This record gives C-alpha cells, structure tokens and sequence, in this order.
C-alpha cells in the first residue's frame, strides 16, 4: 500500500483549526492530556445516562434494561465538543441535535350548565339547593 | 421592577392616576428640592 | 507475593489520590469544596446576589448551607440573617439532619441570629 | 358525474377568480398537446427462456377452472388442445364465451 | 431598482437546463385511474418552465412490455487484477408494430438492466402494419449460424420457440 | 378519600382477579396505599399541631362534611317518569 | 379570560411586522416554567461545573447549545423524490428501530454542519443491529443514495467531497 | 358536543378526578383556605377599568391570582379558542364561541409526522421565525428552492434561538439529596426544552458573559 | 456561465416590453432619488430609531422619592393607614 502521509497536520497550521484552539507553554502535557479526559467524560455522561445509576448506588437508601440500552437518549445525536482558554475563562461548546423532542411543558358540558343563562350567571351550589315554586 | 408596582398601588390612592402624575402634580414642590 | 500489596496500596492513599468527591454531594446535603480562590469567589458573589435582590425564592438547603459556611469562615453579615429569617416557616417539621445542624450550627456561632431562628 | 363534469365540462362555468398574472409570461403563450398522463407507468418483465415451466403450470392450472374434465392429465390436454388448434379465433370465443353453460 | 426587485441584479438560476432522461417511474401511485380523453393541453404560462428538450421515444403515449433474452458475464485481463463486465439483454415493444432492442453492460446485473433499458427506448423504431391481414408474403431472415422464416395464417400458429411466439405478437403479426 | 376509592375500586379488583387469574394457571398495592394514606395524615396532622402519634383514619371525619341523603325519592321518579 | 384570548389571537395575525433586533428573542422563556426547569438542572453544578473547575483553577463556561438549522412541517415533492429513492433500506432501517423521517435530516444536518461524530453513528446503529451477511447490499444502495441524489446539494452548501473506504 | 367531536366519559379513575374537582367547586366558602390565595381586586388600568379595556394585562393579573378550584375550568376554555371545526355551513349563534373555516364552493370539481410508535409522547412544534403559522408558511415558501432535476430544499436557518444562564443562583432553586426527581433527569430536560442552556462560575455587575450568546 | 447567462438574456426580454409598453411615471425629488440608492447598496435608515428610545439621562428614580417624601411629612402615618406598609417597602425598593 501507498504511503499516504499525514494530511491534516500537513494541513492544520496553514488552513484548519485543530480540534481544539487553545495553546499553551510548559504546561502542554497536562491540557493535552486532560481535554481528552474531558472529552470523554462528557460523552459517555451524555451518550449514557447517569444521573440514574447517581441516584441508584452512589445515593444510600434508608426501567433497567430500559436504562442499559440508553432509550431514552435513543435519539441524541452530538457532533462535537470543544475547547478554549482567554482571559483566565475555560470554555466549553457543545452542539447537539434531535431528530426528535418530546413535550413537557404539560367533559365540556358541565361548562355549559352553569353557564347556559349567560356569561356572567355562574350556578353555585347555594343556588341550587333551591326550587322556586 | 422593584420598585414599580408598589406606586400603582400608592399612586391610586394618591389623585395620581398615573406615575407621571406624580410629576406633573408635584413640579413646582419638588423644583424648590434641587438646586443647580 | 500478592500484587498490590497493602504497603503499595498505603501509598496512594496518603497522597489522597484514591477519592472522588462528587460523590460526597450524594451523601451530604451541603457541598462547598472552596478548593481554590476561584471557587471563594463564587461565595462573595451570592452574598452580593442577596443584598441587591430584595425579592428572592429559594429551597430549604441553599439557605442552611450558606450559614454554615459563614459561620465556618467567621464572616460577619448583621443583614443577611434578617434577609433569611422570613423564609423559615416554609421548610418547618420537613429538613434533613444535615442541614437541621447548619443553620443551627450557625445561629449559635453568628452571634447575629434572632430567637426565632434558634427556635 | 362530479368527476366528468369537472373534468370535461366545467371551464365553461368557472368563475372569474381575479389572479395576478406577470405581463412577461403572457406573450409568449402556446397552446398544445404535450403527452396523457395514463401511460407514466413502469415498463413490465416477461421472462419465457428460463422460466416457462413456471408459466405453463400456472397457465394450465388455472384453466382448471372451467372444470371440462375433473381429472386433469396430460392425455387430456393433448386431445383436448388438438382440435381446439384447428378453429379460427371466432370459434374459439364460442366455445368459452357462447355455449349453454355460460 | 427593477432589478434588484426581479433578483436579476445579481446572476441565478432558475430554470433547469438538464438533459437527464425519464426512467421508471410511478412505482406505486394509486393503482390506476378512470379512462379519460387526451383533451386538455398545455400551457405556457411560464417563460421559465417548457418541455424543450423532451424526446419523443421518451414521449411516446403508448406502454410496453420488456422480455429477458439473456445474461452474461465477460473477462478483461489486466497486469494485476481481471474485471468482470456484466452483460443484459433486453427485448421491447407494443402490439403495434412499435419494437426495439438493447445491450446492457455494467458492474451489476442490475445496472445493465437499468442501462439496456435505455438503449432499447432509444433503440425503437416502427414497422409497416396493417391491423388487416398483417403479413402479405413469406420472409427470410439470416444472421450467422440461424434463419428465421414466416408463412402467412389466417390463425396464429405459436408452435415453437415460445420467445419469437411472443416476439411475433409484440410488433403486430398476428396472422404468421 | 381519592385515594381509598381507587384503591377499593381499582387495585383490588385487578390484584383479587390477577391473582385468582393466575393462581389457577399455577403486594405492593396492599403497602404503596399505605405509604400514601401515610402521608395524608401528615399534613392533616399538622394541621392541628397534633403529630403523627394520633390515628388519622379518614372516615370518621368526612360523615360530618356531607349530610346529603345517600339515596333518592321515589315518589319522585314516578312523579317524573311519569 | 377566554373572551380575552380571542381578540388577543385576531390581533396577533395582523398586527406582526418584520421584527427589527432578533437578538431580543433569547429573552424568551420556555414552554416550561423557566424556574420549573432550572430546578431539575441545579445538580450538574455541584456536580460537573464545581469539578471540572477543581481540576483547572479556573472559571468555565458550558453552553449546550443547538444548531440554527430547522426542517419544514408540510411534507412536499422535495421530500417524496427522496422517500421514493430511499425505499429498499427501509427492511434494512426497520431492524435498528430507525425512523425514516430522521434519517434524511440527518444527511443534510451533515452535510451541512461537517460533524463526522453524526453520520458516523447512523452508519454503526444499522451495520451493528444487522446480520453479516448483509453488510454487501446496504452499501450499494449507500453508494447510489449518495452518488446520485445527494451529489446536486455539495455546490450549494460550498461543500465538496466525500471517501469511504 | 357530538358536532364538535367529544369524546365519551372516561375511565373510573378520570372520573374520580372529576369527582373531586367538582368537590373543589362545591366547598367553597369565599376564604383563602377553601381558595388557596388570598382576595385581591382588578388592578384599575389606564384603558379603563374593565378588563377587556386591556385584556393582557387581565390575563397576567388574573394568573397570579386564579384560585385553585377554577384552574380545571380555564383549561378548557382555552380549547374553545384553539378548536376551529370547519364547515360551509353552520348556525351564527354557535359561531361566536367557535371557528368557522369557510370552505371554498366550487371546491370538490377542481405534514411532517414520524413514522415511529414506541416514543410515550408526542412531539414539540420547534420555535419558528414568527407565531403565526400561516405567516410562517408564507416566509418558508419563500426560502425553499429548486436543485437538481428532483431534488431541492426544505429546510432553512433559524433566527438565534433561547438561551438561559446559570450561575451559582442554581444552589436556591437546588433540592435535597433525600428527595430528587428519579423519574426525570436533568440531560433529558436539557435535550427536551428548545433553546440553549448555559452554565458559568460567575460574573460582576460591570461584566459581560465570556461567551457569545 | 449558466447564472450569469440568464441574467444577460432575461433583461433582453424585459426590455422589449418597455420597448412595446407606454412610458411610465418617473420620479423627480432629491428625497425620492436618494432611497433608490439605499434601496440598491442594501443601506437602512437606522438612526432613526434610537430616538425614541431611553437613557438614563431622562429618568426619574430620584424625583419619586423627593415627593414621596414631602407625602409622609404632610400626611400622618400608622400601622392602621394603609399607606404606611407600602410607603415603607418603596423605600427598600429603591435603595436595595
């Protein structure tokens, strides 16, 4: 097979942002190896929820097969994570779509008795206790 | 927003209809206050 | 031989390296790390968030838990207690141990609570 | 009769439906007949080299249907077929379609 | 100003200027219809739409069937490596003395399918026919090796290869 | 209340049928109703200041809030299908 | 109230204008209540936030954010020219419980926003929920889905390229 | 309520949530305690006194104040003024407290949905360029095109969505450990609510955020 | 190329027209000729806006409270007033 060397750090410095866009000076063991620490944690925090195996075990006490294959998030689809530093702010980009959002923001004739002589006659029950004869 | 619903309630009881009203009654009273 | 040893398994340990302390927000109702000067500042700025905000909602633990870090730190905050009494009757016969200790634990150290909030 | 109506006889009854229409596209008109919508269809396979073993059996069984003899062989289709070879196709529309049976 | 108002100012592209042919289509859209009259044509209300460039043997009214006749498989030898060029053959046409024939080649037998399609529509031509009494006189055609030859019937006489039976009837000579 | 009945109505006829369903083949319901009647007396017990210690069995109370008759007339249903 | 509704709604339908500074519209709260919300998200902080600045002495910024990118509601021709094509993985699609729908925005969401993370896992949710033997044919009707009715969006979208080896 | 197409009554269990929101209405004693607030009156606007002077600020007032036992009863009358049956035909009496969409005469001569079944709820309708549907559908058609012989666009670019920021005010709204939602998740509320969301440690009085909303 | 040739053909076919069609109203006014070129270099009339909008030059937190003032010297306040709960949170509510 042909030798098809590096492309994209023929190409990075000159034309492409890398992954990331920070720099940093001796310290570039440590933020090139953390990011990718960080990069993960989020994915599989993410990709696989969590905050139900949190409440589960780590919380004492005083649906799985559900969870185990992660269909709740069945329809989550990242594209990225990103990274930068300036001004002494870490920051952090995260772009994702659905396909798919579900809502969760959330009898008409007992309107119509006690409102059938107008729009302000309401029928309260002290009135129909009574029989006019 | 802290301060603005209270005058409508204040305002009302007072003859100002309105907060500006306020002003318009109290001009001359409050003019003598500042000195520029 | 066994590997690790326990000498070796020792080693990690008094370094401190063996915990994960994320999972102490699950045991303890109050958390505030303060690990760094960063994170300190993050307290200031809630005492700021108070006193400009006259109308405020809150939930039975953020009031416990900054009470006992004042108290723990020793600041003193002649206006903030008056500012947190108000709520009290919203979480009565209903907060943890954790948190029943705090501001308890604060309102005796304060020097500044009223006998109401004792009570 | 909404369907020949609407589809034959009913420009005549149209009402003025008053529609903006850009001075530039109605000079260059021209009325003609392009192409009939019946014949969009896709283009169909018939496969007689290979496969004709299937076609015949399914050919023959169903013209078991009309039931000439209950017992089907191939001795009946061979007499059977033999004289029905000769007619012309007029006699042979008589036989199926003008008999006592049908 | 007009223009600008037209997004003229500026170059677009509006018409389609393709020459991509029509190719099986409607694979499933609601069966059929009533049979209805060839009465209402068209009209050019649009500078930018027009059926120019649209061929006839693509414009043809009239439906047929596709007859398989065979497949094959070819070898090209290489320095390296040997490829093979799948083969199809097709045959195509109406009772009316509408006919043509194609040669499929591609990397799939379903491809040459989809090619020898192509060729064949191209491919048409029409044949003199009279509805009444279609074949006169008897015919001879010879390609190597292999001889066709038709007789007139007032019947139509199947017996032999069931293909040129089919064949036969698919341009019109009922009487053979 | 809401709960009782859908407890009487609801759990019981599924648990009582599900059960005899099933036991001719070859719990819950009996305790999460009382984790929740449980948790009704709560605040009723704070209502009164009186805590968990008295016995808040609903019922007892309820009689004196409805003095409706349980049943109708029938006079009356004559009188009107008639 | 509901005599209010009304003659709130017929006022809406005529009185929109183009609106001058979109920016005003991060205001907007959400269908949920905005406090209901950000008391189910409270916990990351002390969680996430709290840790992540443990390990850095520093001040973050996390922003879950979403593509500017929406899909129409009425089906059309446009949509039908692709269904019509994308018919035969349908068996294919049914096995890995994926929607038919979803599918085709996630293409154009790709071959817009340039995320090889996206496609890539369209690809292994079906190549994975298959059998081994089939691998060979949903390729090809890959190959020809892309090569054909996808190659006339690259030069609108200043996108050029595709490799797949 | 059969022209409108009401359904049947509900199972026992929906009936007894009809039982006592019936109860709710009929115990009343004008109090807060039968209520759940307090008494208020109709803050006198400048349009005039009656609501329907400004019915805005009617709904906001009214809100913050409704009782809880007359809750259920608006949630239905805010379907009256979303449900539009459409006919050529029908009495004017009923047309004041309904929609008629007038079909076309002359008519009979001349959406995107999922294809899923598993998902236990139904979708969100995303935010748009504007509130108006139909003024929505005229703009659209405006951004769709043509390109390629059959192909073409049928999605556009979005004006900046919501946003929301977070910064350590979240510990107030923060619930015990003891009890939290175990049911719903914070990942799936950031992933169901439209908009962004945004964490940061913090800022000052005089600052902007770090990062561009 | 293809846009660029439409875009050459299709002025030839709407100027033919303006050749057969009557000649039309023109405009005259500096004002009038002005907008043309705005309405061409995509330039809008954005200053006209600002005008209307705040500043805190023109506000008035201070000039309430000098005449709430002269309210509670003039008027008599007590727990049973009803301006006494209310005139006292306002003052919070400004200086908070």
């Amino acid at each position: 097979m042909g030798l098809k060397s590096l492309p994209m750090l023929n190409k990075s410095g000159i034309s492409m942002y890398w992954h990331n866009i920070w720099d940093s000076i001796k310290l570039y063991k440590k933020y090139s190896l953390s990011f990718l620490f960080l990069n993960e944690v989020i994915n599989h925090f993410l990709n696989e929820n969590l905050y139900y195996y949190c409440i589960m075990k780590i919380r004492p006490t005083d649906n799985i097969n559900k969870i185990k294959k992660s269909w709740n998030m069945r329809h989550f689809y990242l594209g990225k994570i990103l990274f930068l530093k300036y001004q002494g702010w870490v920051l952090v980009l995260i772009n994702y779509y659905c396909s798919r959002r579900n809502k969760l923001y959330i009898a008409f004739k007992k309107i119509a008795k006690s409102f059938r002589q107008g729009v302000t006659s309401y029928v309260y029950k002290m009135d129909k206790y009574k029989f006019k004869f | 927003g802290q301060f603005y619903s209270t005058l409508e309630v204040i305002c009302r009881k007072i003859g100002a209809y309105n907060d500006v009203e306020l002003v318009k009654l109290y001009q001359f009273i409050l003019a003598e206050k500042v000195a520029d | 031989a066994t590997f690790p040893s326990k000498e070796q398994m020792r080693f990690q340990k008094n370094m401190g390296y063996n915990g994960f302390q994320p999972n102490i927000a699950f045991k303890d109702d109050l958390y505030f790390p303060l690990d760094n000067p960063v994170q300190r500042q993050g307290l200031e700025d809630l005492i700021n968030h108070i006193k400009v905000n006259p109308n405020l909602a809150i939930e039975g633990r953020g009031l416990c838990t900054i009470l006992y870090i004042i108290a723990r730190e020793g600041k003193d905050e002649p206006f903030i207690f008056k500012e947190l009494e108000r709520h009290l009757y919203k979480f009565k016969e209903n907060l943890s141990p954790r948190l029943s200790f705090g501001g308890l634990y604060a309102s005796y150290k304060s020097n500044l609570a009223s006998p109401y909030q004792v009570s | 009769k909404k369907k020949k109506i609407a589809k034959y006889f009913f420009q005549m009854f149209k009402k003025l439906k008053f529609k903006h229409k850009k001075y530039i596209n109605l000079i260059n008109l021209d009325f003609y007949f392009i192409r009939n919508k019946r014949f969009f269809r896709l283009h169909r396979l018939y496969d007689i080299r290979k496969k004709y073993i299937r076609y015949l059996n399914n050919n023959r069984n169903i013209y078991k249907f009309y039931k000439f003899r209950i017992k089907h062989n191939f001795k009946f289709i061979k007499r059977h077929i033999k004289s029905i070879s000769k007619l012309s196709i007029k006699d042979r529309v008589h036989f199926y379609e003008l008999s006592l049976r049908n | 100003r007009n223009r600008k108002i037209k997004k003229i100012n500026e170059p677009i592209d509006l018409i389609d200027y393709s020459k991509d042919p029509e190719i099986n289509e409607a694979d499933e859209e609601a069966g059929e219809e009533d049979f209805t009259l060839h009465q209402d044509p068209y009209i050019q209300e649009d500078r930018n739409h027009g059926y120019k460039a649209k061929e006839m043997r693509m414009g043809l009214n009239d439906d047929f069937m596709i007859v398989l006749l065979d497949r094959d498989v070819t070898t090209q030898v290489t320095t390296l490596n040997r490829v093979n060029h799948f083969r199809y053959l097709i045959f195509m046409g109406n009772a009316n003395g509408l006919v043509g024939y194609g040669k499929g080649k591609g990397s799939d037998f379903e491809e040459a399918l989809d090619n020898a399609i192509l060729h064949c529509k191209r491919n048409l031509i029409a044949v003199p026919l009279d509805i009444f009494h279609t074949v006169p006189e008897p015919l001879e055609g010879h390609f190597n090796g292999f001889q066709i030859k038709i007789h007139p019937s007032r019947t139509f006489n199947p017996w032999g290869a069931p293909v040129l039976a089919s064949m036969l009837l698919l341009t019109g000579l009922r009487h053979c | 209340i809401l709960k009782i009945r859908k407890y009487e109505e609801v759990h019981l006829k599924k648990e009582e049928r599900r059960k005899e369903k099933q036991s001719k083949k070859g719990s819950q319901a009996l305790i999460q109703h009382q984790k929740e009647m449980e948790d009704t007396q709560i605040e009723i017990n704070k209502i009164l200041g009186r805590p968990i210690d008295t016995p808040v069995n609903v019922p007892e109370l309820y009689k004196k809030y409805d003095t409706e008759d349980k049943m109708n007339n029938k006079y009356i249903e004559r009188y009107v299908k008639n | 109230y509901s005599i209010s509704i009304k003659e709130i709604k017929k006022n809406k339908e005529e009185f929109f204008k183009s609106n001058t500074n979109k920016i005003l519209l991060i205001r907007n709260s959400f269908k949920t209540t905005n406090l209901k919300l950000l008391r189910k998200i409270s916990i990351i902080d002390l969680i996430l936030k709290k840790y992540l600045e443990s390990e850095l002495n520093d001040k973050i910024s996390i922003n879950f954010d979403k593509y500017n990118l929406k899909f129409m509601r009425k089906k059309r021709l446009y949509v039908k020219v692709l269904r019509r094509k994308l018919r035969r993985m349908r068996k294919m699609l049914r096995w890995a419980k994926i929607s038919l729908r979803n599918f085709i925005r996630l293409t154009l969401i790709f071959l817009c926003t340039k995320d090889i993370d996206i496609f890539s896992k369209v690809l292994v949710k079906i190549m994975d929920s298959m059998h081994y033997k089939n691998h060979r044919r949903f390729l090809y009707y890959l190959k020809l889905f892309i090569s054909k009715s996808m190659h006339y969006y690259f030069n609108i979208l200043r996108f050029e390229g595709f490799f797949f080896y | 309520s059969t022209y409108l197409g009401v359904n049947q009554t509900l199972s026992k269990e929906e009936q007894l949530d009809d039982w006592r929101q019936q109860q709710a209405l009929d115990h009343i004693n004008f109090t807060p305690e039968t209520m759940g607030k307090p008494e208020v009156f109709y803050p006198g606007s400048d349009r005039g006194p009656h609501p329907l002077d400004d019915p805005q600020n009617y709904i906001q007032w009214y809100e913050k104040h409704c009782p809880l036992p007359y809750r259920p009863l608006i949630d239905q009358m805010v379907q009256m003024t979303d449900m539009k049956i459409t006919d050529n035909n029908m009495p004017s009496y009923i047309k004041k407290w309904i929609d008629q969409i007038q079909e076309d005469p002359q008519e009979d001569l001349d959406e995107d949905l999922d294809s899923d079944e598993e998902a236990d709820m139904s979708e969100d309708e995303d935010v748009g360029l504007t509130d108006n549907k139909a003024q929505n559908d005229e703009l659209e058609q405006q951004l769709c095109s043509v390109v390629g012989g059959g192909q073409g666009v049928f999605f556009y670019r979005t004006n900046p969505l919501p946003r929301l920021q977070v910064d350590n005010t979240s510990l107030w709204s923060l619930d015990q450990n003891s009890e939290l939602p175990e049911d719903t998740s914070p990942e799936e509320q950031i992933i169901n609510c439209e908009g962004n969301i945004t964490f940061h440690s913090g800022l000052q009085d005089y600052e902007i955020p770090a990062f561009p909303e | 190329t293809a846009a660029e040739f439409e875009q050459i053909m299709k002025i030839e076919g709407e100027l033919i027209l303006e050749s057969t069609l009557a000649p039309y109203g023109q405009i005259e006014t500096d004002k009038e000729i002005e907008k043309t070129y705005l309405h061409l270099l995509d330039i809008q009339d954005f200053s006209d806006l600002d005008t209307t909008r705040i500043t805190k030059e023109k506000t008035l937190t201070e000039e309430y409270r000098l005449s709430i003032d002269h309210l509670k010297n003039s008027i008599v306040t007590k727990k049973g007033d009803h301006l006494y709960d209310d005139i006292n949170l306002f003052i919070k509510q400004i200086s908070v």
